[PDB]
């Protein structure tokens, strides 16, 4: 419920500033709206990517920090520790 | 040109349909790729046979719960 939200809220600000920036370089825009122009499952799919280091994921490193808490707290409720 | 290039991003879409997907994708990311070994203790912890000379047996020895 809150995770979603608060990753389109950051989505939302990140777009936020590529409009902002766009008119510095139109080659920029391409791949920078690549990710908006994405289907919304590849979209959410290349967000959930915070696991290992590639670090391709445009995403903030708090918003990072409570999915990888979730994602800890449920091994332990399953007994994988 | 604008209708190619700016289709629904994910903030456009409803709360609900955002988070199916992020519980498709998540599951297909995150659960899947966890891995945890588990088959050696397993199959160790049923190959033995607990106290079963102590235990009531008269009779020959009883299968263990591999077997």
């Amino acid at each position: 419920d809150d995770f979603v939200a608060k990753l389109q809220d950051n989505q939302r600000f990140r777009y936020n500033e590529v409009m902002q920036a766009l008119n510095m370089s139109a080659a920029l825009t391409a791949r920078k709206t690549k990710e908006f122009r994405s289907p919304p499952q590849e979209q959410i799919n290349m967000l959930l990517n915070f696991k290992d280091d590639k670090s391709e994921c445009p995403c903030p490193e708090e918003i990072r920090d409570q999915l990888l808490d979730f994602h800890e707290d449920l091994m332990t409720h399953c007994g994988i520790e | 040109v604008v209708a190619c290039f700016r289709m629904a991003p994910l903030y456009n879409l409803p709360r609900h349909r955002a988070v199916n997907l992020f519980l498709q994708g998540y599951e297909k990311s995150w659960i899947e790729t966890e891995e945890h070994y588990f088959e050696d203790k397993l199959i160790e912890d049923l190959a033995k046979p607990g106290a079963e000379p102590p235990e009531e047996d008269e009779g020959t020895k009883r299968v263990d719960p591999l077997h």
